[PDB]
RNA sequence: ACGACCGUAUAGUACGAGAGGAACUACGGUUGGUGGCCACUGGUGUACCGGUUGUUCGAGAGAGCACGUGCCGGGUAGCCA
RNA sequence: CGAGUGGCUUGCUACCUCGAUGUCGGUUCCCUCCAUCCUGCCCGUGCAGAAGCGGGCAAGGGUGAGGUUGUUCGCCUAUUA
RNA sequence: GUCGGGUGAGAACCCCGACGGCCUAAUGGAUAAGGGUUCCUCAGCACUGCUGAUCAGCUGAGGGUUAGCCGGUCCUAAGUCAUACCGCAACUCGACUAUGACGAAAUGGGAAACGGGUUAAUAUUCCCGUGCCACUAUGCAGUGAAAGUUGACGCCCUGGGGUCGAUCACGCUGGGCAUCGCCCAGUCGAACCGUCCAACUCCGUGGAAGCCGUAAUGGCAGGAAGCGGACGAACGGCGGCAUAGGGAAACGUGAUUCAACCUGGGGCCCAUGAAAAGACGAGCAUAGUGUCCGUACCGAGAACCGACACAGGUGUCCAUGGCGGCGAAAGCCAAGGCCUGUCGGGAGCAACCAACGUUAGGGAAUUCGGCAAGUUAGUCCCGUACCUUCGGAAGAAGGGAUGCCUGCUCCGGAACGGAGCAGGUCGCAGUGACUCGGAAGCUCGGACUGUCUAGUAACAACAUAGGUGACCGCAAAUCCGCAAGGACUCGUACGGUCACUGAAUCCUGCCCAGUGCAGGUAUCUGAACACCUCGUACAAGAGGACGAAGGACCUGUCAACGGCGGGGGUCUUAAGGUAGCGUAGUACCUUGCCGCAUCAGUAGCGGCUUGCAUGAAUGGAUUAACCAGAGCUUCACUGUCCCAACGUUGGGCCCGGUGAACUGUACAUUCCAGUGCGGAGUCUGGAGACACCCAGGGGGAAGCGAAGACCCUAUGGAGCUUUACUGCAGGCUGUCGCUGAGGACUCUCACUCCGGGAGGAGGACACCGAUAGCCGGGCA
RNA sequence: GUGGAAGUCUGUUAGAGUUGGUGUCCUACAAUACCCUCUCGUGAUCUAUGUGUAGGGGUGAAAGGCCCAUCGAGUCCGGCA
């Protein structure tokens, strides 16, 4: 997390960076296959280690609030 | 005086223009002759320089290879498609007419042709509300309501790279970099902390503005600066 | 750093060579225009009527 | 080119109800200033002798360098306080 | 209340210098004045003594160290003849 | 540097030998720019050289630079220019759009060379040997041939392959040393041609339900390990090249760590990390061709820039020479270079000065202030407070250890790697030199890293993330241009513009009267054209009607400019200071009062606080971390001080040589007093005074240096400001022209924009030209 | 335990900067120098070369800083006796 900044910054700079990341980089269930193995490649982009999927997501999260409710409706 | 800092800005001088020979593509929508049969596959996901953001690589069936605004759910492998009777799915292009409302919308035309105008940043996104024979009434991510040409081109979903904004810069380096890739000049010395000659705010013997800071817009180049013909100010009443 | 003497040392770079149509080392090999006749720039030979007094 | 102080004897005396408490004189020392001198104490002493670290001369012996002595210990004469 | 002396303070003046007489405080080093703080010799005393107090002659010598403050000034401490 | 010697009319500094030193990312080696012949040889000393000179970068005369395979040349980069178009009164001016060209010599891309030899001076160029590339021609093969690959790419971590170098063992050749048996050098050999292949990728086989694998992440029934196979690397190995070359000789072999070079894995981005030419793809023989330009030397404490042979400035590659050690550190020493950071001789060499060593006792008493100096120090072990945003504070603090010798243990494949053990043992001292923190506390400020006044300010100032407000739907907001046009923008509100505040945390009160901005508006005010009236055979002109933006008037708004008192138990002018903080970097009075601390404290801290004249994004309070920022305290330390001494090096003094400048109305041995335009070496009165010279520290010449910065004066200047005067851009608005058909409306055909176009949107408006009113320190 | 993040720390690595000494110099070695001290040193880093912006105009993390020893409006010549 946000511990590399040592004590610099303040609570919500390594607060919010430290949880932004937190969720960013967990075991993500890919869309490609429901398997836990997708990964940030960049800012938007992400892959399924498993079947190789590249596709686009969130700046930091494979899928925004913004972008499920495009499926539905 | 000498010349305020956006005075300097308008003679498109090195340090003001964007480095547009590092930006990879000037994203636009397709030009179909008709019918529609124009479709493409995915073949990568890049970041794009000038907008923090991915974009699609596509390859289309007459050869064609061009990089366009990804909204998002999109891969490698997956098929888009634009022209009149394309599918009604995320990725794929067709005038607002042929497109059911209350469906999130990016990269909408000013006019039909365009190559797509509105909404085109990061999570943004459009929101079609009224159909007509001569209007398509569309929601702009500002909270406007667009009243537009239902031929005007459209694309579906939201613009990837949701939630960019969420995350602080934190530190001076990070703006330093981003700020590198645009037509900005950075950082921002205070008018207020200038000399009397460099900027209307500037002089004293402590820091605060001459006159106060909301100005006419009648006001010329060179003096229209601090709260530009504000309608109100502060956040109280 | 001072302006004077230890900026001097950095004066290593080629710029007035003798100009191939006046023959006076102005031909500024950068601007590819000469200061003294105006080669490069104009057809017509640099001339101004300041380089004399007003009454000659 | 000498200025001033403190102390002892005078004296627990003169004076004084008492408490308290002088002086002339004679001595001893202190401080400040002054001039000189180095037996004594002290400083210096890259004169000198010893110890020792690194490195170079193969080792040994014996040496060079490490800022105008590598460092550490001792220190004659002289000059000094 | 009245008469003065000084030329340290302050004020006044605008004589001297604006082709420049380097600031305040401090320091260091030298000479001087006396309206004398100490020291010498004296007079008075509401002078018993001791300790003082006031005054006279007198400028040989002395008049030191520190805490706050840039301070001069001044406040404060302990020594001091 | 010294002693000898050489040359020469002449030698401290020109040459030779010896002894002695200096330089180690440089004082060595290779180069870029720049210089321009400075390069080599001969002959010289009038010039130049901080003294001299037989020497020389000087003077004169000669000579010297050789390329298919090193560079240029070619390609394209930021970007530049030329032509066309368009603008402009006009151009040597000017933006866009086309086209073409230009744009990289160390250091972008790129067809191809290595070894030896050779000159006074060149050298991948010449010579000898060997090799390679491109093109063309002939011959044979081939019909393939353009899809694709390459050129071609960021930052961080990391594994494997591996050459040189270094080191180790051992052998051989040569050298050195002389109690020993050690120490040094060498032990060679290319481009190229051929061959080998780890890694990655893939295929077959196989068949794991928990195994496989890594430094680490990780992998798999969608098929794990194992086995076989396809593809596939080095500037690397191996063979040739080579009874080539080189060496006086031997002319080694193994190893470890491994620069170069090769090949993989992982991580990061609100940052995404060139292009084009060319090459590959796409064979072989023989032959021919391969022009043109650069090539000397310096590359710096004398060849460059700085007026100089200037202590300044000036890019790249050599970062692997030895010991040392963590090290591209110190210190010492090779190789290579040098004694040219170029004047010498003499005095125990005084005073005084610059650098510096050591000083007893005391220990900051010094001083504005510990300024200066000193103290501490490396590594391991133990141990570690308040506070805190939980990262930090922290190497807190404090305590102990540390060498050598002998013999060993553990980790690891091993190191000439690392961690330990037992015994012995020397010194005052074992990070023995070198290298190498002094520590603790309170307060102020700014959150932090960062920025700044090139040349007296580095700070609390700027920036910053963070917070906030404003404008704008893109034919936009903002801005540049006279125009043609342009930046923002390969951008689109999660945008970007214009401003304020300045991390986090707790918060951010009341006021819209004035000023600003914005919205509305019955009525009032409000220009010009057109229209009506009068006037004039016309016209000037006078009046009227209609009335835009603007204003009056009304509302909104303070994280707009700003404000937050007097009086009494309301009044000015809207409100009347809330949380907090407070004698403040803001408090005049003031050294406020009380306390802490000291012998003594205008200081510092704490409390109080009526605050001359604190206070909320003109941000208020608080706050960990950070700091060449301001103030204060303690321990430690010490020549800062008491109070100075001695010493060291370079000067200073004397001698040879070289050789300026500042300054100068005149006179001038002055001192005490006086006088004078009131601050006299020169006037007046006295006193003193023989002349010249050396050294000194600077009392005076109101010393030298600068036509005073301060102050005033001038109908002087400039930068800046504004509700100063007068104007000028610009914005808004009406009217006229472009402009057309049928106080409100339709249309299409000009005109504008979108669209490749068909065609769509817009449309007599907009744009443009003209004029009128308003705003108008943006500018004069 | 592994891992190896950081406008992270120590650091005269290279390189960059310029705090104090108010030292040395101050007709200098130098029209901004020397020495010691001190700061940064994986990043908003430093740097070479090429290239763009021009004078009421640039450029400016803002000091009226900088734009060739020239800056509250560069330099040259002219207006100009
Ligand atoms: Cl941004
Ligand atoms: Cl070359
Ligand atoms: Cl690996
Ligand atoms: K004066
Ligand atoms: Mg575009
Ligand atoms: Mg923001
Ligand atoms: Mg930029
Ligand atoms: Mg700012
Ligand atoms: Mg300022
Ligand atoms: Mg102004
Ligand atoms: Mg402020
Ligand atoms: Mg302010
Ligand atoms: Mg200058
Ligand atoms: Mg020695
Ligand atoms: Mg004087
Ligand atoms: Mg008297
Ligand atoms: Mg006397
Ligand atoms: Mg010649
Ligand atoms: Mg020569
Ligand atoms: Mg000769
Ligand atoms: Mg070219
Ligand atoms: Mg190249
Ligand atoms: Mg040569
Ligand atoms: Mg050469
Ligand atoms: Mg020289
Ligand atoms: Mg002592
Ligand atoms: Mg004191
Ligand atoms: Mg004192
Ligand atoms: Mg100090
Ligand atoms: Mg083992
Ligand atoms: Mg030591
Ligand atoms: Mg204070
Ligand atoms: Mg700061
Ligand atoms: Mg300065
Ligand atoms: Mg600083
Ligand atoms: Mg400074
Ligand atoms: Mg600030
Ligand atoms: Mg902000
Ligand atoms: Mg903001
Ligand atoms: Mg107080
Ligand atoms: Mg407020
Ligand atoms: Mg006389
Ligand atoms: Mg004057
Ligand atoms: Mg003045
Ligand atoms: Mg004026
Ligand atoms: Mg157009
Ligand atoms: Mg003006
Ligand atoms: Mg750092
Ligand atoms: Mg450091
Ligand atoms: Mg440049
Ligand atoms: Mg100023
Ligand atoms: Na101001
Ligand atoms: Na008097
Ligand atoms: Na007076
Ligand atoms: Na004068
Ligand atoms: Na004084
Ligand atoms: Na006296
Ligand atoms: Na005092
Ligand atoms: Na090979
Ligand atoms: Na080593
Ligand atoms: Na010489
Ligand atoms: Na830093
Ligand atoms: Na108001
Ligand atoms: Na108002
Ligand atoms: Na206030
Ligand atoms: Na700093
Ligand atoms: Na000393
Ligand atoms: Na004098
Ligand atoms: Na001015
Ligand atoms: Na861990
Ligand atoms: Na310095
Ligand atoms: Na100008
Ligand atoms: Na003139």
């Amino acid at each position: 997390r946000s511990g590399r900044f040592g004590a610099r910054y303040g609570r919500v700079s390594r607060r919010r960076v430290a949880e932004i990341e937190s969720e960013m980089n967990e075991d993500h269930a890919c869309p490609n296959c429901g398997e836990d193995r997708v990964d940030r490649q960049g800012t938007g982009i992400w892959q399924c280690s498993y079947c190789d999927y590249k596709f686009t997501g969130g700046s930091y999260k494979p899928e925004t609030p913004g972008g499920k409710t495009v499926r539905r409706s | 005086g000498r010349r305020i800092q956006g005075q300097r800005r308008g003679r498109g001088t090195s340090t003001f223009r964007a480095p547009s020979h590092r930006y990879k593509a000037d994203l636009e929508h397709r030009k179909v002759e008709d019918g529609d049969v124009i479709a493409g596959t995915v073949v990568d996901i890049e970041h794009d320089p000038a907008r923090s953001a991915p974009v699609a690589a596509v390859e289309f069936e007459d050869g064609d290879r061009r990089l366009i605004l990804a909204p998002e759910g999109v891969g490698v492998g997956d098929e888009l498609q634009v022209g009149v009777s394309a599918e009604i799915a995320p990725g794929n292009t067709l005038p607002l007419a042929e497109i059911p409302e209350g469906v999130p919308v990016c990269n909408v035309e000013s006019s039909p042709g365009d190559g797509g105008k509105f909404a085109r940043a990061s999570g943004v996104n459009a929101q079609l509300l009224t159909h007509d024979r001569n209007v398509a009434v569309v929601k702009l991510p500002s909270g406007e309501m667009k009243r537009l040409d239902p031929q005007c081109r459209a694309t579906i979903g939201v613009v990837a790279g949701g939630g960019r904004t969420d995350k602080p810069f934190v530190k001076a380096g990070n703006k330093h970099h981003k700020m590198k890739a645009r037509g900005t000049k950075w950082p921002n010395v205070r008018g207020v902390a200038m000399n009397a000659v460099d900027h209307p705010f500037g002089g004293g013997g402590r820091q605060h503005p001459g006159k106060p800071k909301s100005i006419s817009r009648n006001a010329p180049p060179g003096r229209k600066v601090g709260d530009i013909a504000s309608k109100r100010t502060g956040r109280g009443g | 750093t001072g302006a004077g003497t230890p900026s001097q040392g950095k004066k290593n770079t080629t710029t007035h060579t003798k100009c191939r149509r006046c023959g006076e080392k102005s031909y500024h090999t950068k601007k590819k225009v000469c200061s003294s006749c105006g080669f490069g720039k104009s057809a017509k030979r640099r001339d101004y009527e300041w380089q004399s007094k007003a009454g000659e």
